[PDB]
């Protein structure tokens, strides 16, 4: 659900949806980091988890339509930057 | 392949010219058509060095896909004709003049495979337009799927490029003294690489955008696999470690300037000493310009 | 005193009486002085009592100081509390440089490639 830089979850935030106190949750993440469903790290002291990579899973026609515009958005970044070093650089250098 | 017995397919220029010449041999009213030849070459590692090729009479219906003809007897005559002239010229694959893949291709791949396992396709273009190389290499592998569908003969992409020999080098050299590309020095050459690279990323991404837009609407049944991979893409984008990365990248730049500074400075001093040399040569030329 | 912010300049605007025509006109400046003072104090402190703010901006009454603690937008607890606008959000982004520094690099290349 969390899409961005914001990818940390708090122990007391997992436990509430997993229905178990904060002394199981540690091991619970470790089984995930083992099988591979999660890659990352536990930051135990500050009660954080680092969700760096999460296996893909099927989407539907409504989520794809959002990805289309998320990808489009990146495309025009590229276009504009190429257009930045065609001006100036390409102009003279070659 | 999973086998490390294929990877870099390297096609020498005279082949490219050879398929582009073949595409005008047939080219009468039989043009606008896939034309096929066999690739002769050598190899001994993760390479498939392609060197020679010769058209094979080939026909194909223009609405059906099981009506294709390929004179394999012609092959078992010529293959020996060229062996009798150069040893070390097995059949390392076969080329198909694009513009892209056809369902029929896999069929062909098994009437060429009756000679050499590992045979590869090398799609070459008859129209310059791409900005990357006009040489894509595929292999006929097969796999199993998580969905539980029967095994298939798909096609898998392997990286490609073109190389050369001294001979090849020199002929090409000779043919491009009209379009000079050597007036351009190093520094600018690599800036060109970095703008021309964006010219690639831009159109590749563009193609994915047209595909996603193609299944979302104007329906085209979803293939879960594509979308899968397309998720790894957006997780791999460099983002989540933003602040720290910033503080580091700035530092490495700082270093970069320190050394540029030094470079430009020495350059300046040296050029200036050059100037002193000119002035003194000018004074002593002025003592000669007088005299008698 | 005006150019390098030093105050005691509101006090010397009634002490420059040797020429009376000075004290007639200089009164105008005293509405800019208050503005620069509060411009710095918006950054220089974070908690002072209310009556002190009345002693700094050279007011005598509490009412005036309510109006001027309303234009800048401060709250009126037991001590007049500030809002952090000195460096509210830091310049922790070199993504904003990004394009500009790349222009510069390109420029160096132009000087090392030009035909001089």
């Amino acid at each position: 659900t969390r899409p961005a830089n914001h990818r940390q979850l708090t122990f007391e935030e997992i436990a509430k949806s997993a229905k178990i106190t904060v002394n199981e949750v540690e091991l619970l993440v470790m089984k995930a980091l083992s099988v591979g469903l999660v890659k990352g790290s536990i930051d135990e002291v500050d009660k954080r988890v680092h969700m760096t990579w999460v296996q893909p899973r099927v989407l539907d026609l409504q989520q794809i339509k959002g990805m289309k515009d998320r990808l489009e958005f990146w495309c025009t970044d590229v276009k504009s930057m190429e257009m930045l070093v065609e001006h100036q650089a390409h102009d003279i250098l070659t | 392949m999973p086998e490390l017995a294929v990877q870099k397919v390297v096609v020498h220029p005279l082949v490219l010219l050879s398929v582009v010449d073949h595409f005008n041999r047939i080219g009468k009213v039989g043009n606008q058509k896939r034309v096929v030849g066999v690739l002769l070459g050598s190899w001994q590692k993760k390479v498939l060095d392609v060197s020679n090729s010769f058209a094979v009479p080939f026909d194909e219906d223009d609405k059906d896909d099981s009506v294709w003809f390929l004179d394999h007897d012609y092959l078992e005559n010529m293959y020996g004709m060229f062996k009798k002239v150069n040893a070390r010229e097995r059949i390392v694959g076969w080329y198909h003049t694009g513009p892209k893949l056809h369902k029929n291709d896999i069929a062909i791949n098994e009437l060429m495979k009756r000679y050499c396992p590992n045979s590869v396709l090398v799609i070459i273009d008859v129209k310059p337009k791409d900005l990357g190389l006009p040489t894509e290499a595929y292999i006929s592998v097969e796999e199993v799927h998580d969905d539980g569908t029967p095994t298939s003969k798909t096609f898998e992409h392997v990286t490609s490029e073109i190389g050369a020999e001294e001979a090849e080098e020199v002929g090409v050299e000779h043919l491009l003294r009209d379009i000079k590309d050597t007036t351009v020095g190093t520094l600018s050459q690599r800036i060109t690489n970095q703008v021309h690279g964006l010219k690639g990323l831009n159109s590749k991404l563009l193609d994915i955008r047209s595909y996603l837009e193609k299944v979302a609407t104007g329906k085209l049944p979803i293939n879960h696999q594509i979308i899968y991979q397309l998720q790894d893409v957006f997780n791999l984008l460099p983002d989540v470690s933003l602040q720290e990365f910033v503080k580091a990248f700035y530092l490495k730049t700082n270093d970069q300037m320190v050394v540029v500074y030094l470079a430009s400075l020495i350059r300046s001093v040296v050029a200036l000493h050059n100037l002193i040399n000119n002035k003194i040569a000018n004074r002593d030329a002025e003592k000669k310009e007088g005299q008698e | 005193y005006l150019m390098e912010g030093s105050y005691n300049k509101v006090f010397l605007a009634k002490g420059n009486i040797p020429a009376e025509s000075y004290t007639f006109f200089i009164d105008i400046l005293l509405d800019t002085i208050r503005d620069e003072i509060a411009g710095c104090i918006e950054k220089a402190y974070e908690k002072i009592l209310f009556t002190e703010a009345t002693r700094i901006l050279f007011f005598n009454t509490p009412k005036k100081m309510t109006d001027y603690a309303k234009k800048r937008g401060w709250v009126l607890g037991p001590n007049n509390y500030y809002s952090f606008a000195s460096q509210q959000q830091k310049p922790e982004d070199t993504t904003i440089p990004s394009t500009e520094l790349a222009k510069q690099v390109i420029e160096y290349a132009r000087q090392l490639e030009m035909i001089v």
